[PDB]
Parts: C-alpha cells; structure tokens; sequence
C-alpha cells in the first residue's frame, strides 16, 4: 500500500475510459470502414511507404517491425511479427494480405522463430487497399513522434470485414469471423447499391456465408439467416 | 560499471555491477533519523520506510517527472540548480513575484546534455498554467570549407533523443530521396566528445539542408509541459510558482 | 475525396496554363513591361497589376520560355488547355451526379472480382 | 596550350552571349519572328537569316528564359559579357608576349617551391 492518492473521482474515469478505449482500439475489434486492426493498419502503411511491392523481391520482416517501432506502434515487436505472421498464412487469413517468404507456420500449429529469420512483401491486394492513398483520400493525423503521418482509416477497395472477419478480445465485448467470397461479395454490395431496400433472404440468395480460408461444411441455414439478420 | 550510452544501450543484470549514492544523496538523507519525516509500516510490518524524503533541494525542478497515463501523465521541466535555488530565495522573499521576474530568474530546460530551446512562448505558457510546448533545435552550426563542401556540426542532440536512431533516419532520409544534398555522415568518436559532422555537398547552401533535416529528423522536436505531480495526496497539474510554494512548506515543516 | 482532389490538381494546372494563355494573349505588353522591369517582383507585380494575373501565373509567364513562343507551341498550349478543362467538365459531372459514383464503384469492383475471385471451398450442406 | 584552351572556353560563351546580347538588342523582331514560326527549325533558320546568327546562337535565343528580358538581367548579361570580352584580351595579350609565359612559369614554379621545397639531406664534402 504505497500510493496513497485520494481525490480521484472523475481523474478515475478519465483514465479508466482512457485505458479501456485504448484496449479497445489497439489491440480489440477493429473497424467497420476498412476492417482492419491498427496494428494491421500501421503495417499496411509502413511497408507502403517503405514501398516494399512485388515488383521487388522480399525484403526482411525485422527492418520492417523495426520501421513500425520508429514510427508508427511503440509496442511489442513479437506483437507486430504475431499479426505479420497471422495475416501471411493461407489458412489463418483468406486472402493474404502480406505474401511472405519463409517457413511461418503449419495447420498443424507452428510458428516463426522471430522477426529476422523470415522475409515478406505486399501482395497484390496490399496494391489494392493503398491504390489511391496518397490524393487527399482519407485524412491523416499526427503520431506519437509528431513529425510521422498516419492513416486515420485504409481507404479499402473491397469491404474487408466480410473477407477476413474480426476476431475480438472480449473486456466484456467479442466480435467474430463471418468470411465470405468475395465475387458474391461484391455481387452483393452491386444489389444493395442498386435497389436500397433488398431484403436479406434476397441477399442470402447472393451470399452464401461462411467461406472459410480450408473449407468445411456448414450446416444450418436458420442461424446464418438469423446472423445476417 | 558498464550501464548505457546515449546510442541507447543497456547493463546485462544486476548482479554484474556495482553502484553507491553520490554526493546529492546524502544530501536528500542528511537529517532523516531526526523525527524530520512520519515513517509508516511496510508490507511485512517490521521494516519502516520514509513517508517523503525530507529534500534540500527541490528534486522535481532539477530532475523532472516521467509520466505513464491512465488519463494523466507528465513531463520534465529541467533546471539549473543555482538559478532555481535563487528562484526559491526570491520566493520566500517576496510572496508575490510575478512569473515573468522568475522568468528572468529561470530560463528554463538545463538538459543533461545540452541543446538549443526555442519559443520563449511556450515557456512563459508552462510556468504560467503548466501545460506547453516548447522546441528542441539542437546544437548545429555551418562551417563553410575553403574548398566549398559545407559542413554542419551538430554537438548537442535533445533530451532523450538517440544518436544512432537519428544518424540512420538521415542516412534512410538520402536513400528515401526527398530532398539531396547531403553528401555523408561522419559518426567521429567511440564514446568520448559529443562533435559530429555531416557534409553538405559543393553548390548546395547548408542553411536550407539545416532547416530540412529540422523538419524531417528528431534534430529539431517538440516538448510538451505538463507539471503533474502529487501534491496532498491528489494529482494535479500545478505552475512553477505553485511547486515553489508547495516546496518553501515542506523546508518550513522540515526546518520546524 | 479522390474527383475532388484530381480536380484540385487539373484546376491548379489549368489555372497556370491559362495564365500562359493570357501570356500568349497580349504578348507584346508582357515584354514591353519586362523590358521595362527592374526586378522579377516588380515585373510580376505589374504584370498581375495590368492583366489580373496570379502569383503563380505572373510567376510561369517570367519563367516561360521564349522556345514556347510560336504558333507550333500555342497549338499544343491551347489543344491542352481545352483537355484539362474537359477534364474539369468531367470531374464536375462525377462529383454532381451520384449514379455515376456507384458507376466508378461498380467498375473497380469488377475489375477486383476479375483479378482475384475465387470460389467456396466451403460446401453449405443442410 | 591551356591559355589557347581557355580563350576557347570564354570564346564559346562570349558567343553564345553576343548571340543572347543581340536578342536583347531587336526583342521585338525576334518575338515577332518567333509568333510567325510554325517549327523550332523555321525559328532558327528565320532568326539566323535576319540577325546573321549561328545555330548556337539561335538555339540560345529559342531556350532564353522570358524572366531573362529586364534591364535587370540585360545588366548582368552586358557585365558579365564585357567581363569574359576583357578575359579574351588578357589571353590574347598573353599568347602574344613571351614575356608573360616565362612570367606565369616563375609563379607557379615558385608556387610549387613554398608548398614543397626542402634542403639537402646530403652534404656536398670536398
């Protein structure tokens, strides 16, 4: 019993609200708009701006975290390489977004040994969510170094919450993975914006569900139609 | 024993090497066993620790506060210790000097390592309400050769800044191709003399170069002040004037 | 946010190019008042004094050069200018009618559905 | 050799800069040439026949910046012209006097002389 800081009522809720937003937001649910997680986001654009593309051959991940450091998420490096490795694998992500370059993991459950071992680059759908970014496209804002310039929200060319889902942290609030195809996707987001009013038994008649990164079997049509419901 | 460079570096353990207190230890501890501070019982309830240590010197002002938010943190405003103990003196003198006379009392950030502080401003906003912002523009000068590839010697990097993370952001900045004119970096000593020179290429004023890699690199940064610190068991945000009042109580109470 | 910002860079080039137009307009006064100039300010100033001109396009007329004084070059100029305002024109039409905003958004999306769809290897039994 | 070398150096650029003076010195015709053109050939060749040019001197003429037409660049261009002009007839004066090589000779050789010349490690015995 060290501290012994009394009159902390709304200094209590202040940084409680602070401390819980910051769970929340970096490492929990994340975003409708682009649906990726700050973490995620901050690779994205790191390795944008570090231009690493398939034009040029794969480049080492740890130069890459270490960019992330220095810029961008002062946080764990094993973190970042975590989401590195998560987002670089077929079958833990349906469409991977990095394209990587040595052993990362198995179905099995295996991982990478560290951040300096393996290589990685964008893929051709990293093109696709950067396409367009540096045009007045989406607002930045300062980081915690202040000279640094980040992206508020990916300006997304596909809806990517419906692609790779968000697997969430509860702190009472948990969010899960709805995958799906994303010709069907897509033919869908044409059928809502053309007429808007289609009902979802319309929609379920566009989209099936559950594409899931190694197949499977689905059954149940009443909670799917109750999820998207 | 071996414990860190500025570059950024670490001791191993510590069981490794060896450490005493210097010579403002005893200072802090000279006259403690004398009934000066109210010890309290500690978690095995045998041992009694020291509440607050009884201060000669008014520690916050010298040595600042690193803060961690849970809503709240806080900075360090560094200071020179004799221009602060006159700052105390006409304090306890005159119970209302305004903050512009202690002003001219106290610059201001007397760094461990020495810098340049720009904006008076933003100082005469942080000893006034607490919060500010002041601007950290290292030492850096222009030497112009004979030959004509100019030189920037930059000798005094702000505070907690690294060396070596901002060596290779310039060298990163080259090869990121902005801006040109840098021709190299010269890292010129192992540990010992902080003089380092960077050289501007022939037909290329250094001037322009000094201002960008102001811009760009962590030569030249913001500081935030925001004097958050406990004072009767609440944390607040308080002026210099308000830690000097607060300080002045505490040397009565000690004294008495 | 992307019309409006190509729109913003094609006005800012048709602007300076316009002011190169009104250059190519009165060429004779540009160059009496140049060649009655002391410094560049002064000569910018009275240019955009005598001919309502902008910093930016006094600045392109005292950096244009002399090459691009001909009928060979006020051709390309011109053929130019009318482009970028068509292109004006148009990005105007996008930003004021929304049909053609789900247009764009259909287009991209096809274009990705092409590149990259795939289909379920999941099966939805019952 | 190099004094030859170098009077051809500011012979060239004194060329090229009578070709500029003299675009100074009649503007308008040459801009009145110049919105007659149709190609950069027909410019240089018109230019060339009217003001006995040369093709470096028209080439000159057709990239001189527009800014570059003020009494306060007409100043600099007219100095620095009289300037490389009094560099030729030093030149000149030097490939013309003997005197003034063996001159340039002793300088550069006592030149070499303070920056290197030590004395005798060996003694000269009888």
């Amino acid at each position: 019993k060290n501290l012994v800081n009394v009159n902390l009522t709304k200094e209590m809720k202040a940084s409680f609200i602070d401390y819980a937003m910051s769970v929340i937001v970096a490492r929990a649910l994340p975003d409708v708009r682009d649906g990726l997680k700050p973490v995620h986001r901050r690779i994205l654009y790191g390795m944008n701006e570090l231009g690493v593309t398939p034009d040029k051959p794969h480049k080492k991940s740890a130069r890459i975290t270490g960019d992330v450091m220095g810029k961008y998420h002062p946080h764990g490096d094993s973190s970042i390489y975590e989401a590195m490795v998560r987002m670089a694998q077929w079958w833990s992500y349906r469409y991977m977004l990095v394209d990587g370059h040595g052993n990362f993991g198995s179905m099995d459950g295996d991982s990478a040994a560290a951040q300096r071992y393996t290589e990685a680059r964008m893929s051709k759908i990293a093109l696709e969510m950067l396409r367009d970014i540096n045009k007045n496209t989406v607002d930045f804002v300062d980081n915690y170094d202040a000279n640094e310039r980040e992206p508020l929200v990916l300006p997304a060319r596909f809806p990517n919450l419906l692609v790779n889902g968000a697997t969430g942290i509860a702190v009472g609030m948990a969010t899960n993975i709805p995958p799906h195809n994303l010709g069907e996707t897509i033919d869908a987001v044409k059928l809502v914006m053309d007429n808007p009013e289609v009902t979802t038994k319309d929609l379920m008649e566009v989209l099936p569900g559950p594409d899931f990164p190694t197949g499977a079997l689905v059954m149940g049509k009443s909670g799917i139609h109750k999820a998207y419901e | 024993g071996n414990f860190g460079s500025m570059d950024g570096d670490s001791a191993a353990a510590q069981r490794y090497t060896e450490a005493r207190m210097s010579k403002i230890a005893l200072e802090m501890l000279r006259d403690i066993n004398k009934n000066t501070v109210d010890f309290v019982d500690n978690y095995d309830a045998n041992e009694r620790e020291p509440l607050v240590l009884p201060a000669r010197f008014p520690n916050l002002l010298v040595n600042g506060a690193t803060g961690i938010a849970v809503g709240m943190a806080t900075n360090i405003p560094p200071h020179n210790l004799g221009e602060t103990i006159d700052a105390v003196k006409l304090v306890m003198d005159n119970p209302e000097v305004t903050t512009k006379d202690l002003m001219e009392v106290l610059p201001g950030p007397d760094f461990p390592t020495g810098a340049l502080v720009m904006g008076k401003s933003g100082i005469h906003k942080a000893y006034e309400t607490g919060k500010g912002s002041i601007v950290l523009r290292s030492r850096t000068e222009i030497e112009t050769t004979k030959t004509g590839r100019e030189r920037i010697v930059v000798t005094e990097f702000p505070y907690m800044v690294n060396k070596t993370k901002v060596h290779e952001h310039i060298v990163r900045l080259v090869q990121e191709k902005r801006i040109e004119g840098i021709t190299a970096v010269r890292d010129e000593s192992n540990r010992e003399g902080v003089r380092f020179v960077i050289e501007v290429k022939r037909d290329a004023s250094a001037n322009v170069i000094l201002n960008n890699l102001f811009k760009m690199t962590q030569m030249q940064t913001n500081f935030g002040f925001n004097m958050l610190a406990i004072q009767n068991g609440i944390p607040k945000i308080l002026s210099l004037r308000q830690i000097l009042d607060a300080y002045i109580e505490h040397q009565k109470e000690v004294v008495v | 946010r992307r019309t409006r910002f190509d729109k913003e860079k094609a006005e800012a080039r048709a602007h300076i190019l316009e002011g190169l137009l009104i250059a190519l307009d009165h060429i004779d006064e540009v160059i009496r008042i140049i060649r009655a100039s002391e410094t560049d300010a002064e000569a910018q100033a009275e240019l955009m004094s005598k001919f309502k001109l902008s910093e930016r396009q006094s600045q392109a007329i005292l950096d244009m050069r002399l090459r691009r004084l001909t009928g060979l070059e006020r051709d390309k100029i011109q053929s130019e200018y009318d482009d970028l305002l068509a292109l004006i024109a148009d990005l105007a039409d996008i930003l004021a009618k929304p049909e053609r905003v789900s247009q764009i958004i259909k287009d991209e999306l096809d274009e990705v559905k092409r590149k990259f769809s795939d289909k379920r290897r999941t099966e939805l039994m019952v």
